[PDB]
């Protein structure tokens, strides 16, 4: 419940980060997915992981009407 | 609380040294015979062997793992003046050498996966070097970065494992010349990112006996450092900061539960027990009680 | 007419194997019309290499399993609402007994 200005602070968000590479080391990889969907809820500040992600090849621009169709080009 | 067992291996000769993987499944041996083994495990509970080779022209002193998100590296320094890197393609095959040392080399030790993929490597005449790794793709490109000489000769290394935006990196060294001379013995750098070189930044004054070994803690999330020393008498210090960096140095454990030298030093993944190897054969383990006062918690008999 | 017939009856296994294998130029190069992807890195925008997984510019894993938080090198499935994906196996595991994005996004990746 607590606002978003605790949240930001830049101690509160090593603990996370900790418990978190914690998890990962036992290998609770279900866990960690169950708790970093309540935090995304809990919170809206944080940012999800950055992937990659797939292009038109003609366009270039960021596929993501005929379903099978460019959404631009 | 802590009870003991014995593991199913064999090993033909004497061993020297072992190192664990960031999960605990893999191992890594190196033995008397110029040898090092790989020893992995199932789910059954029992270690098989997979691998085995020869490496070195002169006896092989520590080997260490490397963090999985760059791949399955190894690391082994020799008397024979070199530090080799090695890698998996079922066949460990040999990838770099550090030549560039001019005695026998007595400790290698990977930094923290925070700040990419380096090494830190120091020799007998007393000075240390860090390596690099441009790019993540070639294993075989390495580049010497920084040089840092001590004085003194050299025994043990450690990295502080912090990765806060509000600590720089730094280094601990120590040494082990038994001059009848009283100086200090151990030394800590930090990198300051305004000059962009390592100075130094504290020095111990209160130990002037040799040190044999030297390990810091997981800090998780901790407002202070903490250190301890390998010497005639385990000793734990402990590193704040004030607001290079001033720092403030209490003592908070004179332990004498050996009558004798010890010679390894290793915490755990949180921080909060101590294991100590002696010259009495037996391996004892320290942890602070409920009042913040480190008491001893089991002694295993070798 | 043997590749047409195959795939009346839904045998793609069968009808693949025979473009690898067939002795005609014709039918072996039919299996090469447009079956190549461009994939960038979402942090910086700019396509990648043809054989790498780190981004060149951000010098960081763009191809981590939102799962098993590893380096994936082989298979990567991937989702066209919120770009997030990761290994084959993992994913489709996950997805059997929750209807959550694992990064975590509040995407319902199947539409429930
Ligand atoms: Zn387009
Ligand atoms: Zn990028
Ligand atoms: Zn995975
Ligand atoms: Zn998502
Ligand atoms: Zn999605």
């Amino acid at each position: 419940g607590s606002p978003l200005d605790v949240l930001k602070d830049e101690r509160v968000q090593y603990w996370i980060e900790n418990y978190r590479n914690l998890l990962d080391a036992w290998r609770f990889w279900h866990k960690r997915a169950e708790f970093d969907i309540h935090r995304s809820k809990l919170d809206p500040s944080s940012k999800p992981l950055a992937q990659v992600f797939v292009s038109c090849n003609f366009c270039g621009k960021s596929i993501s009407s005929k379903v099978t169709s460019c959404p631009g080009c | 609380m802590f009870v003991a067992r014995s593991i199913a291996a064999d090993h033909k000769d004497l061993i020297h040294d072992v190192s664990f993987d960031f999960h605990g499944r893999r191992m890594a041996t190196c033995s008397s015979d110029q040898s090092v083994k790989v020893w992995d495990k199932s789910e059954s509970g029992d270690w098989h062997c997979t691998a085995s080779w020869k490496t070195h022209s002169g006896s092989v002193w520590r080997v260490t793992w490397a963090h999985p998100e760059f791949g399955q590296v190894l690391a082994s320094c020799s008397f024979d003046r070199t530090a080799a890197v090695w890698e998996e393609i079922s066949h460990w095959v040999k990838r770099t050498t550090l030549v560039d040392s001019r005695t026998s080399v007595t400790d290698v030790k990977f930094a923290p996966k925070h700040m990419g993929l380096m090494l830190a490597t120091c020799s007998a005449d007393g000075i240390v070097r860090i390596y690099e790794a441009p790019d993540v793709m070639n294993l075989s490109q390495w580049s010497l970065q920084h040089e840092i000489s001590c004085k003194l000769s050299c025994s043990c290394i450690s990295w502080n494992p912090s990765s806060s935006r509000a600590h720089s990196p730094m280094i601990a060294v120590g040494s082990d010349d038994s001059s009848p001379n009283a100086m200090a013995k151990v030394q800590i750098f930090e990198y300051n990112e305004n000059t962009r070189k390592y100075a130094k930044a504290e020095t111990l004054m209160t130990v002037t006996d040799p040190v044999h070994d030297i390990a810091f803690a997981p800090n998780l999330g901790r407002s202070f450092h903490i250190l301890a020393i390998a010497t005639k008498d385990v000793r734990i210090f402990t590193l704040k900061p004030v607001r290079p960096t001033k720092f403030e140095i209490h003592i908070v454990a004179q332990f004498d539960n050996h009558n004798s030298q010890v010679w390894r030093v290793s915490w755990n993944i949180t921080g909060t027990v101590l294991a100590s190897s002696g010259d009495d054969g037996c391996v004892r383990l320290w942890k602070a009680n409920y009042m913040d006062n480190w008491k001893c918690t089991g002694i295993l008999k070798g | 007419s043997y590749i047409d017939l195959l795939q009346r009856f839904r045998l793609w296994n069968v009808s693949n194997e025979v473009v690898k294998l067939s002795t005609s130029r014709a039918v072996s190069c039919l299996n090469q019309a447009s079956t190549t992807l461009h994939v960038n890195c979402s942090h910086c925008k700019r396509p990648m290499s043809s054989r790498g997984w780190v981004c060149d510019r951000c010098h960081r894993c763009a191809s981590m399993c939102a799962v098993c938080h590893h380096v994936v090198k082989g298979l990567f499935v991937w989702c066209q609402g919120c770009s997030h994906g990761g290994h084959l196996q993992h994913i489709m595991k996950w997805l059997e007994g929750s209807s959550h994005c694992p990064a975590g996004c509040g995407h319902l990746c199947e539409y429930s």
